[PDB]
């Protein structure tokens, strides 16, 4: 029998946040993303009440937005644990649940403010201009370009999702998986490499 | 507006309290400990 | 004759949901899914008044939106269980029935009211301007280029479902199948992989 | 002679709704369905005044909606019981009659109503503003953006018909087929895969 | 309006009481027994 | 407004009381053996 | 209007009575025997 | 405006003080022996 226990899909444990990222909560947010790290600070919970030790071990992500919900949606990269004299490196999947609901929750946060203002500003000059170019018998260039300029300046921005810090979540395995050592894979890769038939 | 309701109910939300990720790892290690106990 | 009885089509289990989800309810709900996760609370019940005992076993699951019925529709990924020393985990298909109606009863959430509120506000600007500009012998701009711009940006945003926490729901296998442990599954590929011809 | 004895086309039975779903009643209801599950509670009729005992028998179905009629038409997928010991899996094709006639009787539900509201006060100011807008000598913005955004926001909604519960319902078997074991279906498997030239 | 009948006369639909399928399965159990009988 | 009637008769919805899905666990441990019992 | 005429001279048609098709079996077992007689 | 919130809660940031990469070199340096001491 082998040290480490199967582990099957479903199995979910708590964890730390180590260091955070802003998601790119646009509508591309699944290509550009930032990856994100966080430690373990329990013990794994497989299905049928059992436990396997897994701690200070880390976890590193790749995760995007959600603007609609506002949570940053993740997906777990590489399990890494150096247990004793041992390693551990691995590649899974699965994903990081936020206060029993799937997700990180946080908010969102937008820079055009000043630059939608000067907009606005500048189209409210418009409309004044055209209004005293209506008075007749029987600014508004300015206004039209530098609103363009504003508006095609302040596309660039999109929604960020602040995540990050010391906060609480809770990391769930979707896929099971096998532990096993990094010496133990290389031995197994050299075995198949043999063509031992 | 919105037609149908356009608040959740959890109200609750992470803190981004500026806090240094080295003081991460060393937070989530005394408390990994202290919840085992 | 085998430890693990025939599991046939229809048969039903109530559960309890562990982590919950929130549905992408779009047009394309069905492809872009958010997985969640249950946890087995009673006894699985075969058609004719027969039971099995699965308990405290975990199923992943794979779900969307559904805005019209404002219900969730699910999708079961996988059975995971873990009895005594023997470890079970298949590939399964079936859903989830709520209060005896198909999927998980939920309400809608959505987030366009601060942004319609602008939009509203700047082309009422525009019809006030429109109204001044109208006034002659025998802001409108300002209100087009940010009306336009909020309309985009508030397009982004998608109904969402959210459901989870700690409710009651069913799990009805819609497909029949033949629990088997992990041991046995690989003994049985290993056989299959002989060629015993 | 077989312990089962022949189902011919025609034959019908009386059964209970276990659970329900709601029916996706668009125009493209037939792909996009929703499945539900009933159990039998009465024998069989055969044609010739003839019965077999068949109950507490499952029968899984996939549904879909019909709005003209606003009858949930269903498509039977298959039948499962489990007789002492041996089991019933089967592929059969039915439908299911509910007071004499097809499918299963049902109302219409709709979400629309504070959307088209709010699309139909909009619009209102739009009217109003283009009134105002005509008095002269010799809002409409706000109003043309919002209820273009809230039609088509409101255009993905399709009706839902409710049914499920525990309502009474009859089954028909549309056409004849033989019922027979696992084990028999397995054993005539091997015995087809054995090329008995 | 439409210029045919707009009514049925069947005027008979069914009700969803709210009822949890798991009792759905027990309701059916002891009607299949006592309508055999 | 709709002209079909826009309202359900079930009524009855799903409460996200911003659970640990930790405690989940827990809650559903529980009850399975005080259900069966 | 319809230039031809628009009414059939038949009048007479189907009556959907709300009948339970499982009775609808009963009530053309005990006709076939009592024409037949 | 932009109708969500516009400001962060980090609000700390980096400070180009105009310091030559050479003094960089050398502001690591004790530091690193200094910190580990």
């Amino acid at each position: 029998k082998p040290r480490f226990p199967w582990i099957s899909s479903g199995s979910f444990v708590e964890a730390i946040v180590v260091e955070g990222a802003d998601a790119n909560a646009s509508v591309t947010g699944d290509k550009n993303t930032a990856p994100m790290q966080l430690r373990l600070t329990g013990k794994v919970q497989m299905p049928n009440d059992e436990e396997f030790d897994l701690t200070g071990c880390f976890v590193t992500l790749e995760a995007w937005g959600d603007v609609s919900s506002e949570r940053a949606i993740v997906r777990s990269r590489s399990i890494s644990c150096k247990l004793g004299d041992d390693d551990i490196d691995q590649k899974i999947a699965g994903h990081v649940s936020f206060m029993g609901k799937n997700g990180i929750k946080g908010e969102v946060v937008m820079r055009n403010g000043q630059i939608l203002l000067y907009a606005g500003g500048a189209g409210f000059l418009d409309g004044i201009g055209k209004g005293i170019e209506k008075a007749s018998s029987t600014v508004s260039s300015a206004a039209k370009t530098l609103s363009d300029y504003y508006i095609k300046r302040a596309e660039q921005y999109h929604p960020v999702i602040p995540i990050g810090a010391g906060n609480e979540v809770t990391l769930v395995f979707q896929d099971g998986f096998q532990l096993e050592t990094l010496e133990e894979a290389r031995a197994k890769a050299a075995a198949r490499k043999k063509q031992n038939q | 507006c919105a037609g149908v309701k356009s608040s959740f109910d959890c109200d609750a939300t992470t803190s981004d309290t500026c806090m240094t990720m080295t003081k991460a790892n060393q937070l989530a290690r005394d408390k990994a400990a202290k919840q085992a106990g």
